[PDB]
């Protein structure tokens, strides 16, 4: 089917410019025009610009000198790039492609971007066990998970047993905590009776800083 | 620029209910109306083109009406699957615009949670810092209360929360704990207990292990 | 209310 992937979050410093590539399936870049879209706190959904079939580009107009969008037919590469960050173009950056050439009703989206303007640096989280025990087991179900600290920027990704674990995950929203670093725990809860017949692996990646960790997590 | 202004911006119903989302425009933009639906950690998902157009593969329980100014997305039997926000876009006039979005909250029936603690790893402790998690899952309506005592001291200002999304097949909420200390405040101490305070429990629910055992 | 960029959701 139709398909867009971007490239993955990151950090950029304030002043510093952004780039991201979306690598496009199941059309053609000669028969369909790709759209930028972002979503910040501060200015929710604004629609960016655009590549059209042909080449030509149309810019929002507050973005008009320092947006610059290129693409590779060929290749399926629609290229986003754009300068001068401050800390407020801090936001998800999509790319998107309309119901028809012409028009700007987007039923494709990228899977979204988060950039980080900051002026700090990216760091790898620690990934400790939520071990299961008896203060963590009633009524048959045990509750274990992993605690994913110390790590900048957002996001990261947390499965379960390589994506086969699924039911009762819960990965709660990252908290900021004093030292600018952020701080999350995931959760799953099984039955007690698995506990030692089953593995059990949270899959973290961090992939602004590149950092991929499998953890155990057994009962204490 | 068109200005979008959605309302409320909040709306909360029970399954099986109709809800509708108002989206009005600062000036006529005829039907040149769309509609994304957006769940936890999603992009957008477009709903509805034109004001009243389906859309291939979404359910047929959405639907929109409207023109001129004054335009409505309707869904006639809400599900827990859609809990999300919404958001209308115009496209009359160039540069498109968006609205700010109506978020939707699901009701269901009091939910108590199960709580579960867990105490610092080894491996965390190696690295001069001490976290104590406290894990409430599974609970209706989002409002609780965690209370941290070390040794019978109340805890504050060192613990940190943070509250899932409501779920998509059970409407509940699941809530974390988080407390911190160094590793030498955490040895110097015995009775780490969490106590949690909520609507479905019939008093409060103390889990509480001793350093150690 | 305000866009959260960790969880894509509204925060109000």
């Amino acid at each position: 089917q139709v398909q867009l992937k971007q490239s993955g979050p990151g950090l950029v410093q304030p002043s510093q410019s952004l780039s991201i590539t979306c690598t496009v399936s199941g059309f053609s870049l000669t028969n369909y025009g790709v759209h930028w879209v972002r979503q910040s706190p501060g200015k929710g959904l604004e629609w960016l610009g655009v590549i059209w079939s042909g080449g030509n580009t149309d810019y929002n107009t507050p973005f008009t000198s320092r947006l610059s969008i290129n693409k590779d037919n060929s290749k399926s590469q629609v290229f986003f790039k754009m300068n001068s960050l401050q800390s407020n173009d801090t936001a998800i950056y999509y790319c998107a492609r309309a119901l028809t050439y012409y028009d700007y009703e987007f039923a494709y989206w990228g899977q979204g971007t988060l950039v980080t303007v900051s002026a700090a640096s990216t760091k790898g989280p620690s990934v400790f066990p939520l071990a299961p025990s008896s203060k963590s087991t009633s009524g048959g179900t045990a509750a274990l998970g992993c605690l994913v600290k110390d790590y900048f920027p957002e996001p990261v990704t947390v499965s379960w047993n390589s994506g086969a674990l699924t039911s009762g995950v819960h990965t709660f929203p990252a908290v900021l905590q004093s030292s600018g670093l952020y701080s999350l725990s995931s959760v799953v809860t099984v039955p007690s009776s698995s506990l030692g017949t089953q593995t059990y692996i949270c899959n973290v990646n961090h992939k602004p800083s590149n950092t991929k960790v499998d953890k155990r997590v057994e009962p204490k | 620029d068109i200005l979008l202004t959605q309302s409320p911006v909040i709306l909360s119903v029970s399954p099986g209910e109709r809800v509708s989302f108002s989206c009005r425009a600062s000036q006529s933009i005829g039907t040149n109306i769309h509609w994304y639906q957006q769940r936890t950690n999603g992009s957008p998902r477009l709903l509805i083109k034109y004001a009243s157009e389906s859309i291939s593969g979404i359910p047929s329980r959405f639907s929109g009406s409207g023109s001129g100014t004054d335009f409505t997305l309707s869904i006639n039997s809400v599900e827990s699957e859609d809990i999300a926000d919404y958001y209308c876009q115009q496209n009359n006039n160039w540069p498109t615009t968006f609205g700010a979005g109506t978020k939707l909250e699901l009701k269901r029936t009091v939910a108590a949670p199960s709580v579960f603690i867990f105490p610092p790893s080894d491996e965390q402790l190696k690295s001069g810092t001490a976290s104590v998690v406290c894990l409430l899952n599974n609970f209706y309506p989002r409002e609780a209360k965690v209370q941290w005592k070390v040794d019978n001291a109340l805890q504050s200002g060192n613990s940190q929360e943070s509250v899932t999304e409501q779920d998509s097949k059970d409407s509940t909420y699941s809530l974390s704990s988080t407390l911190t200390l160094s590793k030498a405040d955490y040895e110097k101490h015995k009775v780490y207990a969490c106590e949690v305070t909520h609507q479905g429990l019939s008093s409060p629910v103390t889990k509480s292990f001793n350093r150690g055992e | 209310c305000q866009f959260d960029l960790s969880t894509r959701r509204l925060k109000c």
